């Protein structure tokens, strides 16, 4: 199933930073952080990155539980921001969610956290 | 270089300012 998932995106925003891209992920986890702001532990079938953030305009989609743990979305808007020790975050703008979580099941492959 | 912690939580928080 991992032919469903865009294996190297991860990599391709923490070296190359570049936002044009439109990746397949699966949600891994989502935790709210506080109004609240839910962080995102996201794969892309190869590795996963827990430094993604949902943009407040979006929380219906958890809300509503179309965004739910083990779904597959795509990303469709998202920024990067760096910050000065060189982590990044990745601030989700927009996105669809192709197959819920309920249809997928499981968690798809072996992901390994990038770097 | 991503933990579930209060610090990196709000790090991430503030990071969507």
């Amino acid at each position: 199933m991992v032919g469903q998932l865009s294996e190297g995106a991860i990599a391709a925003i923490m070296q190359k930073g570049d936002t044009n891209i439109k990746p397949i992920l699966q949600v891994i986890n989502i935790r709210p952080i506080t109004p609240p702001r839910y962080r995102l532990l996201m794969s892309d079938g190869l590795n996963t990155l827990s430094s993604f953030m949902l943009a407040t305009q979006l929380n219906p989609l958890v809300e509503e539980e179309q965004l739910s743990s083990n779904c597959v979305c795509q990303i469709h808007r998202f920024i990067v921001n760096t910050l000065k020790d060189g982590r990044r975050v990745v601030i989700l703008m927009e996105l669809e969610v192709l197959k819920s979580a309920e249809a997928v099941g499981v968690k798809i492959g072996n992901p390994v956290p990038y770097n | 270089t991503w933990e579930a912690d209060d610090v990196d939580d709000d790090l991430l928080y503030q990071a969507c300012d």
